[PDB]
Parts: C-alpha cells; structure tokens; sequence
C-alpha cells in the first residue's frame, strides 16, 4: 500500500535489519547554524548577539559616557537569487542594531538619573539562504564548509622521543583558545619541568607559579604530600598513608603489614598503588637504599649533645643517620624523588630560575615579546594578563570551559570562558604527575573531544574579533564629547562590515563555490567536513592529523568521502543519520534494552557514550517466545568489537548506512569492494552531469529518492489536496477545511527552475510530474530536475555492459560506447555559461559597442544587435561576436614614400581590431541570456528595455491567472459556507461579488459566519495590490560599477556539449575512465538474446582495483532492466490482465530474504498498469549498504531477465557471427558522463598572448596562453642529446621576441630555419641581477 | 602505525566484507595512500637536485687511459645468486686479463 504518485512508481528494498528510523534532511549544519547565528535567542551564548552581548555596553573607560545595547536586526533587502545571478551581486541584507546611551544627576542629590537616548544604527551585512539549504554570492553558490578542531581550553599530548641530544622523550601540557594567545608547559632537554609563554622561548617552569603568586613551601602544598621518617627501639622506620607508594626506582626489598611487598628491580609505577589501598599500611621499615636521595624538608637537630644535624634541602648520609641514631629529636619531613610519584621536576627547577618574585615573573614576560625595549611597570603586567583575560585577546565558549574542566576530571558545573590565575594549577600537576602513568594522552581524535565548527559558528567566531579591533574612531571620539546632547552613533562607520560579511561566504577560508556538478554532489557539499585552517591545518603544512582515520568514525563520518591524491582525509562528510550535541561532539542513533531485549526504544548517544556502554552490531538477532537466536552477540565500542552472551547487552546499531555518507550511501554494494575504488564511487557520482535523455539507478540502495528530495530538485506536497494547474514553469494546488488556516483560500504552489549558470557552468532546469485533477497526500511529489526520472533520481543512464577486452580502446578502465549513444543523443550533457563586457568612464563619459570589423571575418557578425550584441534564441560556434567592443588601430606613417597602399588607392575605411567580445573557438551552443547595466541614474539601455517587456510579458499573465486561481479558492469558501444551508447558493456564483449583498441564510449563526466573511474579504485582497512592480525595477535597477566604468554588458549561453571521444565516463563502483572510441552497433559484442551491448569495459584491470560491486550491480541491473524490456514486448499482445499481473508482479513479489515488500496485491489491478511505464526504464531497487542483495538474490531475481543465471553468457561479435572460447561477464550497469570535459578543453596555439613582464609567452585557457616545457622535459632532451629541438623552445618558441617572429616566417624563405636573437628571459635576468647589486657581463671565443 | 592487527578478513570478496572488516582495512588504505600521495616528494626534489649534480657526463672521449677497474662480482649475498654474471656486465667493458681455470 503506496501513495498517490506512487501509483506511477515504487521501489524495491531487498535488506536484513531491523531500522525504526529513516534519512533525516540532510543540511542541517548549514540551515541550523545559520538560524543559530541570526537568532533573538534570550539566554544562550553563540551567534551575533552573543558577539554583541561579550562587548556591549560600553561603559567607557573615561568614565563620562556610556555606548549601551538592547538587540541585532536582520531587514530590508532589495536583490534575490535572480539578480544575484543576472546582475551577480551577492544575496545579502543589514545588519542593524539596538543601541542606547544615559547620563546621572551633574548637579542633584534626589533623583539619580537625568538622560536616556536609545535607537537604531547600521553594522554590517549578512547573505541570505534558500530552503534549498544554499546561498548566492558573486553570480554563483558560494558555500562555507564546516570545520574539525581540537576542542578549545587545554590539551596534553607526548613528544615521545623527538630530536636533540637524547633523542628527546616527552610529555605536555599546551593551551588551545576558541580566541586568542598562547601558553605551553613541558621539559627541556636536560630535564627540568619548562614552559613556552606565547609558544616563544624557553623559560623555567617555576616563573609562572611567581605570577600566579605562590611562594617555596605553597609550592609544595599544592603539588607534593612529604614523605615522613623515624628511629625506633633497634631500627630505622617511616610513616605513611596507604596510597604513598607510586614511583620508587626500587633497588631493593620490603615488607609491610605483614608480607613482602617490593623486590629488587620491580618499579614501583603508579599502576602499583592497587597493592596498598586494599591493605592500610601506616608504618614501613627498609633498606638504607631508601633512606638516602630523599631531601629534608627542614632543619634538625641533636640533644644527645645540644648540636645540630643537618639544614633544609639537605641529603641523608652515613654518618647524618648515625648522628640521628642519637638525636633524641628522632623525626625526620622528606621529599619525593620517585618520578611520577610526585615529580621532582618541580623542587629542582626552583634552583634552576633566575627570577624571583610576581614583577620578575611579568618584566622577564615583557623581554620575551619586547627584547631591547624598556619595561614598562604596569605594561610588564597587562602583556601576560591579556594573553588570557583581554576583550579582544581571549575566550573559549562555555564549550571550551567544559572541555578544560573535563580533561581535569573536575565537579564544578560553573565557570568561565575566561581560565583564571588558579585553574593553571591542575594543568601544571597534570604535566607532573602524567609522565611515565599515572595516566596518558588526552585521546585527541575521539569525535568528542575534536570538535564540529557549523556555518554559523564559523562565521560567529569573525564577529568575536572585529568588535574588539576596528571600532578605533568610535572608541576614540566617545571619550571626548557632551554626550547629554549628543548620540549612541556619532561616529560609527560602515564601509567594512559591509563586503567582510557578504564576501565571508564568497572569498573566505572555507567558502569555495559549492559542487554544482549535480544534486548529490550539492548536497553532500552542504554537510562536507574539513580538517583545516585556525583549529587544524592546511595541505601542506601538515601530517597524517589531517589525512588518516581513528575508530570513533563509526556512526559519524565516512573514511571514503574525502577527494583524492594530496587532498586525501583533508576534507570529508557527515554520515546520513549523524549529527551533534551543544558542544559539536558527533552523535549517532541506536536501538535500546528493556527487561530482557534490544527494543524498538530508539535513542541518540555520544562518541563518548560509545566508549561506556555495550552496543551489539548489525549481525544480531530475534526470536520466537524468548529473546535471541544470536546466542554469542557480536558487539562494538570506540570503534573497537567484540563477542559476548546475550546477558551483557544494552544497545545496538538502528542501520548499517548511518556509518556511510550521502555518495558512499548509493553503492549497493560495498560489501564486495576496497575502500580504493569506494572512494572513487563516492567521487564519480559526484563528477556526473545532466544529460538530455536522463534515467535512474535500477540497482539501488534507497537513497535514489532521499537525494531526489535533500536539497529540493524535486518538489513536494508541503500540505497536499488536488492538482489545479500545471504548466512547464508553474503548478497550483487546493485543499480543504481538515487543514485550511483561519482565514486563507485553501491553495499551495511548486513553481519550478528554468535555465541558469552555475559553479562548474552546468545547466539548472525543472518540469512537471502531476496533471490537472490528480488527489496528491503530503509528501507525493509534483516535479523533476536536472537528474532524474519522473520521482527518483537519474544522476546517468543505464546501458549494456559486456566486461571483456575489445580490439585495444578499453585497457584501463577507458571506456567503447554504441554509434545507438549518439544516434539517441545519449550521454550528451548540457551546460550554461557566462561572458561580459564594460564602457569605462571616459572624459565625457560613455565608450562606443557597435560591429565594425570590416574584411576580417564577416559571417562571425551577422548575428547581432544595434548595440552589438546577440539576440536571446539564436545559436552561436566557434567565433561568432557577443558584445561588440571594437577598436580601430592607427599606423599612421604616411609620407609621400611610405603611402604604399590604403590611403591613397583602396580599403580607405577602417582598420578595427578584432577586439569585440566572442564565442570561444571550440564552443558551440544557444544564446540564453542578455544584459546591459549602469550608474542608476541613466534608466536603462534599449537591449534591456526589450528585455524588461520580455520579464514583463511573464508576471503580467501570471499575475492575471493568479487573481483568479486565489478568489477561485477564497469566494468558494464563502460559496461552501452558504451551501451548507443557503443550498441554493449557485445562484450567486454567477454574479458580481457586490450583488451577493442582497441575501440571506437561516434564522442560525451561519447567517454570522457569511457576514464576517463577507466584511473581512476587502481587507484580505489587499495582498495582491502591489504585485507587478515589485520584479519590474530589480531589471531596469542601476548599481555604480565604481569610478572608471559607466556600464556592464553580459550574455549567456546554453553550450550543448555532446557525446564524444576523450569526454570522461564511470560507474558506482569506482570505475572510471575515457571515452576511448564510438563503435557501430555491430562493431561491438552481442548477447544469447541474438542483441548487441551498449558498452564494453576491460576486466583485465578489475584483479589490480580490488573490488566487485562494478560485477554485482552489472549482473543485477541485467535482471533489473530485463523486467523493463520484457514489460515492453508483453504491453503489446497483453495476453490476459492476470499475465499482466504475472510478470509484473513477480518482478517485486520474488524474493525469500527480505524485511520489506512492495506488496502489488495490496494495490489494484490500474495502479499495477500505471506503474508499468517508469518500470519499462527498469525495475528500481534498494539495499542499505551493509544489509544487501547478495549473489543468491541476484541469481534467484535474475528468471525475469532469464538470460544464463550464471551472470556470465555465450557472447557473439556482430562484425563476424563468431562464438567465443568461454562464456564472459554481461549485463546491464548504472554509468555516468563527468564533468573533466575535453568537449571544454581543446587548448593547443600557434602564437597569442604574450607576457610583457618578460615577453614569454602567458600560460591558461583564459588567456589563450602558451603552455611549459619543464626542467624535466628538458632532462628527457639532454637525455636523448636533442640540442636543436630543446634550443627551438628555448628561443624561437618562447622569450626572444626576434627568433619567435623569425621563424614563424621562415616558411616564406622556404629555408625553414632558426634565427635566434637573444633568450629575452635571460636578458631580463641579466639586469634583475644589477638590480639586486650585481654586476655581470661577457667574454668572446 | 604500519605494524599488523589480530583482527582478519577470513571472507574474501565472493563471501563479502561486514561493516567492521571494511572501516578496519579502510585505515591501512588510508594511510597507504595518503604515504602514496607525499612520500614522491622525497624522491622528486632529490631527483631535481641530482639532475644539477649528474649533468656533465656526456660521451667525449674513447678510453681515458685509466688502466685500473672495479672488482665486479656477480650478486652473491654470501649465499645466494640474486644476479647472474651477465646482468651487471651487460656492455661494460674489462680492466684485467681476466682467466679461470675450471671446465674450459
């Protein structure tokens, strides 16, 4: 049982386990984020309002004036995603904010205030976003990628070993801000505990505990417990606690309470305080090996004689123990010097410290940022404080406090973004405590504890900065005025905050154009996770941080998402059902335990929570009147696996694909293949592009519906009701009183896309999948796109595929397409792209466009405008002009023996250069688009005033249909309200709507309800009294083009980029490769079916790629499209409806492993017909990856194909009739056209453009440049010893101007030969040099 | 870290590949290939380096006089023939009136 539109298609699930959740929208750390940057939020800590509540009010530090605040605003924009492509300006609105000012009793003793002034003032700009879940910036989609950092407050990490003369073992302790400067805590080389304030040089770690203000002995009762001795009776003894036994080098032997307990060689490591907790030993006696290199903590004393012993900081000895012997006073405080037990580090290093109190520990700081410059008392001070508690110069969200409290281990539930001159302390014991285990490594890469940075994160992390940094002038001049009658903006500029918050999402760090190749590639785009920038790295200057994986991926990031070569891990994607807590750790969902099973109870859990409780994993399973016939539940956490009973489970996985992102989660089978060739299925999916005869994934998993909906390229019921109108732009719907809001007419509308640019300059269009009268429910869908198939995505088209070599074209997974391609103009995509042109300001003030280019090249004119320019429908190839800005030329010499020719005898009208913009030589394709713009105040050119009635035309008639199709609706409601007694009431829709004034209805409120309805209705069309305008001046808008140009120019074109050799092709499975010949549909295999094959792909490759799903969905798009053939053979001759039901049926019926069905018995015997044609594509599928269809399905599904169930068939050659030795590899694969393009990238040149910085020639397709023969293509010349070709690209092609010029010529000598001049490159260099200051020059020979 | 795991794959790719025997094996092909995608670099700057060094060695002259020469062996570890006489004689020339006594 299946929806109304699902009466014209439904998909086939064939997967295992047991999923009580589905694809959530998939954009949500683009569409939350930006909700949370923007958001009134009243008590929360993120976003622009928090940016604005952690700087005002500014109370000011004169003490005279105060610059208060109350809100942000988010208002009046004028451009929309239209013009923001059109014209190009960027999609963006103010931001303006609330701000305040209030002035005391001057004078009086009895009232305490006296003024308040509040308002508005501008502060920037903010872009906008779609529902769509993108954004619109400079012409294009211009999208920020969201980022994945070290967790902002501490870190403690271990250089175990680095460099430097003992190869240096390490451990840390290193600060990380959300905002702001630095600090580092470790050791030096030698040995003592050091520090890196600002990670500049080195200074002892004791300095830090002087400015924090701790003197000797403070120092030793916030880090060491002191170890205690005695003298009894007969023997030496000491005094203890039962944990006091946790470093000790022991050399020697021990008993306590009563049995051994150390022995000579085993140290004492923290991991052995588990021996005397459990035990309360109090008192121990040992070997002098411990009673030497132990350090008294204070001075001692003899009165056996009335003497001394020994000194504070003093060692114990020989003769000092016999002297104690005697003593009387038998009690001894001591140090520890176990390591790690407490680190001696400390007690050493505060020997090992020339500073001596706070303002050395803060003046030697002023050294360390200011060398050779006095320091300045107070200044000393505020240099190191502000490294941690400035405005500008610190913060960490209470995320990054939590975090810093966490990897503390403490209570305290409350605090500060701020540190404070206390918290340091825990830092510091951590780094003395950690260093051989009493612990380890902050587990850095554990996904919570890295840490998600959102859109709206990102960009309110700017705004924590340019508020403590430009404000200069405001902060300044708010000191000096009578603010009692002056204003909470006096001062404030706006130029900045302009284009910095427009243009952080079109030239910032992580905002590239989006990846417009095609909808999923958009829409994995819009949840991409990068490694880099400030909180990781860049490509280059990093390791293997950026690039590899760690286990707690699982459930929450995809290692194969990532692009390939050098870019590899530096860049990934969310998984489907992945997202996360308030602290942007990653999240997942489970299934959950109640009184004895896994129960349906689903919940979302941490990465952290992943590693605390015992999840089973997708293998398990249920049973009848008990519990599990998994009797040995195979489990996971962290990442890691293992095996337990039924009796020690509380989770389980809900899915297999919530570990897979949005292009990973479309390979049906990976399963069968290495993560080398699924990293290239999650790219080439993407790679693909919009063909002009688009079909579906047969093999499926699912997600070919989810990414048909995840970025909105198909519409959708929003409400749902009965299709009103359907057009090839526009649909309407109406609806009824179970939903219809209060007041409304009871209507929705899905109008749909037509031809734009876009990022990689693909086509973008829209058409309908409804008619007139069809009942739709919420979430039936209405329209298709630029990749899909009437409801289900089409990112390609299915084809026969033979997996054999041919005669050589297809070595490496290189590519033979069917002459039947381009016969059906197949794999043809088709693609819109942009070219401009401008009219400087001039004295007077315009620049001429006209096409005057007489002799040179004619019918590339005839084509155009009277301003130049060609006409919107017309094609164009090769060279023909677009905007015609011209130039005439000048020579100009002309004495009475110099006037060879022109003027005096012929050609005498002008010399213009062929300057006027043109169609690249090797485009071809429609013009789309044309546009003229300017300084506002000239209203607009006459090219854009037709085309202003072209805009026009559009609205004006929808706009007319609309009236009607909104009254239609709104008057039929009072018209339903009056049938309800007033049955009569078609008399009255038949009238003027004044005439209806002349009525009634009952003697009951009914009656009322007319009235109001009636009295309410000239208020409610007020809606429609604006609407034609309101598009009209956004095309005859002007925009200033900034000084130096009065006006723009544009046109757009259509480029049908078709079918061809050297064009890029794949399949799912990470097969990719090129085009490599167009063979005749008999130059090709055929099959037992007595049928040619559309496409022929080297297996020979396949056993040095390591994977099979390109095998598997190959063999089950065989039984896939063969149900879709065979329905079009049996829809002829019919034979009887119950053999229509037979086949058609069977098709989804068969199967025996399976938790779904579309059950075609719980749907009549018209919606078993209506489906049949989307089914004559072929029959579409799906398997969650990780649960799917294996071979034995595939192998039972394949008796509706009924070619050889082997999956491997008798081929024939149709050029020769021939059998071959052995059955081979067939079927039927999903392929794809990708956009590297060749059809875009026929760069060869004779001559062209030229560098003047060098006269070398320029490099780039846009600049028609000549392109680099290399240091080691010259090697491959010196190699061969080729003198004569390498100095031909030395000279006479490149630099030397006098050889290149030469040369061209030397065919007209006939002698084609040399004549060099001089290498200008070198000529260049040999006065770079006397510019740097050294002399150089030349002998002879 | 490059060191082996108690953790197989007794499947192969006929009898599949679970969810955790492909995220596992997906770390060593992660690392391999990220060491695939930079470790060239310490080989192609070294190249481009030596290429300054090797140069000058173009075939002048005839014999150079030089009447001494390498002791060659073929490549025997002691206790194996990992290379035959003839591979790394091939076309060099010799320094000594070389003879031993033996079959011929």
């Amino acid at each position: 049982v299946y929806s109304y539109t699902e009466k014209k298609r439904i998909r086939k699930d064939f997967g295992k386990r047991p999923q009580v959740l589905d694809v959530p929208y998939l954009l949500s750390i683009q569409l939350d984020s930006f909700q949370k940057f923007i958001e009134q939020d009243p008590e929360g800590q993120y976003g622009l309002e928090a940016a604005f509540r952690s700087v005002f009010p500014i109370q000011s530090y004169s003490g005279n004036s105060e610059l208060q605040y109350v809100s942000y605003r988010l208002g009046e924009p004028v451009f929309d995603v239209q013009e923001c492509q059109i014209r190009g300006v960027t999609y963006s609105a103010p931001l303006r904010v609330k701000l305040r000012l209030v002035i005391y009793e001057r004078e009086a003793p009895e009232g305490t205030v006296k003024d308040i002034k509040e308002q508005e003032v501008y502060m920037g700009e903010i872009p906008l976003m779609t529902d769509n879940g993108t954004f619109v910036i400079n012409g294009t989609e211009r999208v920020i990628v969201s980022q994945l950092h070290r967790s902002p407050g501490v870190f403690f990490d271990s250089d175990k070993g680095k460099t430097h003369s003992s190869g240096k073992v390490l451990y840390n302790a290193r600060i990380i801000p959300y905002r702001g400067s630095w600090l580092d805590f470790e050791f030096d080389p030698k040995d003592n505990l050091f520090v890196r304030i600002d990670r500049r040089r080195k200074l002892p770690a004791t300095i830090i505990l002087r400015a924090l203000n701790y003197t000797t002995e403070q120092i030793l009762d916030l880090f060491f417990e002191k170890v205690i001795f005695e003298i009894r009776d007969n023997k030496l003894q000491m005094e203890l606690v039962p944990e006091r036994l946790r470093g000790e080098t022991a050399s020697f032997d021990i008993e306590a309470n009563g049995k051994v307990y150390v022995e000579k060689g085993r140290r004492i490591t923290a991991r052995h305080i588990r021996q005397l907790e459990k035990d309360d030993v109090k008192l121990i006696e040992v070997p002098v090996e411990y009673i030497a290199g132990k350090v008294v903590a204070k001075d001692y004393i003899d009165e056996s004689t009335g003497e001394l012993i020994c000194a504070a900081n003093m060692e114990l000895s020989l003769d000092l123990l016999a002297k104690l012997s005697q003593s009387g006073h038998k009690r001894i405080e001591t140090l520890f010097t176990n390591d790690l037990d407490h680190g001696p580090y400390i007690s050493e290093t505060l020997r090992v410290d020339p500073t001596n109190d706070r303002l050395s520990a803060l003046v030697e700081i002023y050294r360390m940022m200011r060398p050779g410059e006095p320091p300045t008392r107070e200044a000393a001070e505020s240099l190191f404080e502000n490294l941690f508690f400035s405005e500008d110069r610190y913060d960490l969200s209470a995320v990054g406090r939590m975090k810093f409290n966490r990897s503390l281990l403490r209570e305290e539930i409350e605090g500060s973004g701020i540190l404070s001159k206390d918290d340091i302390i825990d830092v510091m014991k951590k780094l003395i405590d950690i260093r051989n285990g009493k612990g380890e490594v902050d587990d850095i890469d554990h996904l919570g504890n890295r840490r998600i940075r959102s859109v709206g994160e990102m960009a309110e992390n700017q705004f924590r900065v340019g508020l403590v940094r430009v404000e200069r002038a405001v902060k300044e001049r708010l000191s000096l005025g009578d603010l009692d009658t002056l204003m909470p903006q006096d001062m404030i500029n706006a130029k900045p905050i302009s284009a910095a918050v427009k243009e952080f999402f079109g030239s910032s760090q992580l905002s590239q154009f989006m990846d417009q190749n095609n909808p999923l590639s958009e829409i994995t785009h819009k949840r991409r996770i990068s490694a880099l920038g400030p909180g990781g790295l860049t490509r280059e200057r990093a390791g293997f941080e950026v690039r590899d994986v760690h286990p707690t991926h699982y459930g929450r990031v995809c290692p194969i998402e990532t692009p390939e070569g050098p870019n590899i891990g530096l860049i990934n994607s969310l998984s489907v059902y992945a997202q996360t807590n308030e602290y942007g750790f990653l999240e997942t969902p489970y299934r959950k335990v109640t009184d004895g099973v896994v129960t349906d109870e689903i919940h979302y859990l941490s990465a952290i929570e992943e590693g605390n409780y015992v999840i089973a994993q997708a293998n398990s399973n249920l049973d009848e009147e008990g519990h599990f016939v998994e009797d040995l539940v195979t489990c996971r956490s962290k990442g890691e696996s293992s095996l337990f009973s039924r009796d020690q489970v509380d989770y389980m996985d809900v899915s297999t694909q919530q570990v897979v992102s949005v292009g990973a989660s479309l390979i049906p089978f990976l399963e069968h293949d290495d993560a080398n060739r699924a990293l290239m299925g999650a790219n080439m999916q993407r790679q693909a592009v919009p063909t002009l005869r688009a079909d579906k994934p047969l093999v499926g998993t699912g997600m070919e519906r989810a990414v048909a909906v995840d970025s909105g390229v198909t519409a959708v019921a929003k409400r749902g009701g009965v299709v009103q109108y359907v057009d090839a732009s526009r649909i309407v719907i109406k609806v009824n009183e179970d939903e219809m809001y209060p007041g409304e007419a009871g209507i929705d509308i899905y109008n749909l896309t037509k031809y734009t640019r876009s990022n990689q300059n693909t086509c973008i269009n829209q058409m309908p999948c409804v008619s007139l009268g069809e009942p739709v429910e919420r979430g039936d869908v209405l329209a298709d796109g630029p990749s899909t198939d009437l409801g289900e995505l089409a990112l390609g088209q299915n084809m026969r595929v033979a997996f054999m070599p041919w005669n050589g074209y297809n070595f490496e997974d290189s590519i033979l397409v069917s002459e039947r391609v381009v016969q059906e103009d197949r794999f043809t995509t088709i693609h819109i792209q942009e070219l401009a042109c401008v009219s400087r300001d001039t004295k007077l003030g315009p620049e001429e466009i006209t096409a005057d280019i007489p002799n040179v090249g004619e019918a590339a004119l005839s084509k155009l405008d009277e301003s130049g320019i060609v006409y919107i429908g017309a094609e164009v190839t090769g060279g023909d002009i677009l905007v015609g800005k011209v130039t005439p030329k000048g020579e100009t010499q002309l004495t009475p023996e110099e006037k060879l020719l022109r003027a005096i005898f012929g050609e005498k009208a002008s010399d213009v250069k062929d300057s006027s913009l043109r169609v690249p030589n090797g485009v071809s394709g429609t013009v789309i688009d044309v546009q003229v713009f300017t300084r506002d105040g000239v209203e607009k050119d006459k090219r854009a005033l037709e085309i202003e009635e072209m805009q026009l035309k559009q609205a004006k008639k929808d706009l007319s249909e609309e009236l009607q199709i909104l009254e239609a609706g709104l008057f039929s409601r009072i018209r339903a309200v009056l049938v309800a007694g007033g049955v009569e009431a078609e008399k009255l829709d038949k009238l003027p709507r004044d005439r209806w004034l002349e009525l009634g209805l009952t003697d009951e409120e009914k009656q009322n309800q007319l009235e109001q309805l009636a009295e309410q209705y000239d208020e409610l069309k007020h809606e429609f009294e604006k609407k034609l305008e309101a598009k009209r001046r956004k095309i005859t808008q002007g925009d200033d083009l900034a000084p130096g140009v009065l006006k723009i120019v544009k046109v757009y074109l259509a480029v049908k980029r078709r079918i061809q050799p050297g064009d890029k092709m794949a399949g799912r499975h990470g097969n990719k490769g090129v085009i490599s010949k167009i063979n005749p549909i008999e130059d090709m295999p055929y099959d037992e079916n007595g049928t040619p094959v559309d496409i022929v792909l080297n297996p020979l490759g396949v056993p040095s790629r390591m994977n099979i799903g390109q095998i598997l969905e190959t063999h089950l798009g065989m039984a896939a499209k063969g149900i879709g053939d065979k329905i079009n053979a049996m829809l002829k001759q019919q034979q009887e409806v119950a053999k229509l039901r037979e086949f058609i049926q069977r098709a989804y019926d068969l199967g025996a492993d399976v938790r779904q069905k579309v059950d075609l018995s719980t749907f009549s015997d018209e919606e078993v017909m209506r489906l049949a044609e989307n089914l004559r594509k072929g029959m579409p599928i799906a398997t969650p990856v990780f649960d799917g269809a294996k071979e034995a399905e595939i192998k039972e599904l394949l008796k509706l194909g009924d070619l050889p169930t082997s999956g491997q068939i008798r081929l024939y050659d149709g050029r020769t009739g021939e059998q071959f030795e052995r059955p081979v590899t067939v079927g039927y694969m999903y392929m794809l056209k990708l956009n590297h393009l060749v059809d875009d990238k026929m760069h060869a040149r004779s001559t062209g453009s030229y560098s003047l910085v060098t006269q070398q020639p320029l490099g780039g397709k846009a600049q028609f440049g000549g392109q680099r023969f290399g240091e080691m293509e010259v090697w491959a010349l010196e190699a061969y010893g080729a003198a004569y070709t390498l100095q031909e690209m030395l000279t006479v092609k490149s630099d030397d101007v006098n050889g290149r010029t030469k040369m061209y010529k030397n065919i007209v000598d006939g002698n084609h030969q040399m004549e060099p001049g001089m290498p200008e490159s070198f000529n260049v260099l040999l006065k770079e040099i006397r510019s740097l200051g050294i002399n150089i020059e030349l002998e002879d020979e | 870290d490059g060191s082996i795991i108690e953790t197989p794959i007794t499947a192969n790719f006929r009898e599949g590949l679970n969810v955790l025997q492909y995220f596992i094996s997906t770390h060593g092909a992660r690392k391999g290939l990220a060491d695939t995608a930079l470790k060239t670099a310490n080989s192609g700057y070294l190249t481009r380096r030596l290429v300054d060094v090797a140069q000058d060695l173009v075939v002048t002259e005839d014999d150079c006089g030089t009447h001494e020469g390498i002791m060659m062996t073929p490549v025997i570890e002691g206790g194996d023939v990992k290379e035959p006489l003839r591979d790394r004689v091939l076309g060099r020339v010799t320094a000594e009136d070389v003879l031993k006594p033996g079959t011929a």
